[PDB]
């Protein structure tokens, strides 16, 4: 799974 | 108000020399940053915009624009590599930390958040963001008497980010590093949020994806207990990184394999080896091949806890790859098992699947199935019962496919086919 995290 | 600005309108208002209106536009950047669809990342970027960003994170007379701009550089460093390495390039992980200690929550743990994009990002920039001396505030911040007093939401990210900081090898995190983090995480890993258990559970796998001395590291904490605790769990999210933490452990030494085994893992086997989900009943069987990997008393251990079944079962139904592992902890098992542990496992039923499984165009677990029958016969030898074996594997069409794999165009598979047949099969 992806490492990062865009803020929605 | 802010809502669907064209970049060139973000522009227009920070290169204004109102603080006001660049607090606005960047609010605008924001949004357009957080949109459901497509955030026109590149078209951020090639404005010039991000200086002007990582410059408004140092505004402390004007929070409300440090926090705007540590979101929207948070979901430019959220995308590609290259887009990350622009928020970086910008300066931008010494004007994050120096955020970490923010009086205003929320810039606190934007700032966590953006870390944590920059971190993931990979090994080079993790152990960047390390130079710079994330660490320390970052684990101040978790320095409470009581982990619940914390915002669920906080805490959650916080520990994420530590998890990008544990993530990643070639090379793997410092050292230093990670003795640093590791009792913090102990710590998250007795909270009981499921995210933040999951997420540790998650550092922890990668900690203990590496060499000894790495496992070591963190089996020295005391946290297998608490890890077979959380193999139990009901929650798959959790479940999921506490069996692959045991997975690596019990590829270190057979002393730390002997840590799990003692910490009770073995009982949760017959659930995880008949889990629903595909990817635990693999993790399981691999788990458990470098069990049977180990010594002859840790094999018992297997035998005792009634897994040989379970392990017959995979090997007869299951997805194919969890089939492989099934093959692979059964030559495992007879390489180093006893002569009756080896005994035991025919009686258990292992020769009709094995053979059942030959027909695979898989070449590799051909030969670990070889192996293994290979290593039967040996005990068989050692008992004089090689003609009872011979009959068994005749009676299940396996002799029909070993002397069909005698034509097989891999060399050691019609190697070890042929000292087969002309050594018991006369």
């Amino acid at each position: 799974f992806p490492a990062k995290k865009r803020k929605v | 108000g802010t809502v669907n600005w064209s970049v060139e309108d973000i522009v227009k208002g920070i290169n204004s020399n109102n603080l006001e209106s660049q607090l606005q536009a960047t609010q605008a950047a924001r949004k357009l940053l957080s949109r459901e669809k497509q955030p026109p990342i590149d078209n951020i970027i090639r404005a010039g915009l991000i200086p002007k960003f990582v410059s408004f994170l140092g505004k402390t007379d004007c929070s409300p624009i440090q926090f705007e701009s540590a979101w929207a550089l948070t979901n430019i460093a959220s995308g590609t590599s290259e887009q990350t390495k622009a928020v970086v390039d910008g300066g931008a992980i010494p004007a994050f930390i120096s955020l970490l200690a923010s009086p205003h929550a929320h810039i606190s743990e934007q700032a966590v958040w953006a870390l944590g994009n920059i971190a993931g990002d990979g090994s080079a920039f993790r152990d960047l963001v390390i130079k710079h001396g994330a660490i320390d505030p970052l684990l101040a911040l978790l320095a409470v008497p009581d982990l619940s007093t914390l915002a669920c939401g906080y805490l959650r990210n916080l520990t994420w980010t530590l998890s990008n900081l544990c993530r990643n090898k070639n090379p793997a995190p410092p050292l230093d590093a990670v003795e640093q983090i590791l009792p913090t995480l102990v710590r998250l890993l007795h909270h009981n949020d499921p995210e933040v258990l999951a997420d540790s559970c998650w550092a922890i796998s990668y900690l203990t994806d590496g060499p000894n001395e790495r496992i070591e590291m963190v089996v020295k904490k005391g946290v297998v207990p608490q890890l077979v605790k959380l193999l139990g769990a009901t929650e798959l999210p959790i479940v999921t990184p506490a069996l692959r933490a045991i997975g690596n452990i019990v590829t270190g030494t057979d002393e730390q394999t002997q840590k799990v085994i003692d910490a009770g893992a073995l009982a949760v086997f017959p659930s995880l080896l008949t889990n629903p989900k595909t990817n635990i009943q693999k993790e399981a069987t691999w788990t458990m091949s470098n069990i049977t990997a180990g010594r002859q008393d840790q094999i018992q251990q297997v035998v005792n806890h009634g897994l040989v079944p379970f392990l017959v079962g995979v090997l007869s139904k299951a997805d194919f790859k969890t089939q492989k592992e099934a093959a692979w902890a059964i030559t495992n098992y007879t390489s180093g098992g006893t002569v009756e542990q080896i005994v035991y496992l025919v009686h258990c039923g292992i020769i009709e699947p094995l053979m059942n499984l030959l027909s695979a165009k898989d070449t590799k677990i051909i030969q670990v199935i070889l192996d293994a029958i290979s290593n039967i016969f040996q005990a068989a030898e050692k008992l004089g019962e090689t003609e009872k074996l011979s009959i068994m594997i005749e009676e299940c069409g396996g002799l029909d496919k070993i002397e069909a794999l005698q034509r097989h165009e891999n060399e050691s598979v019609y190697k070890a086919s042929l000292n087969l047949i002309e050594k018991y099969f006369s």
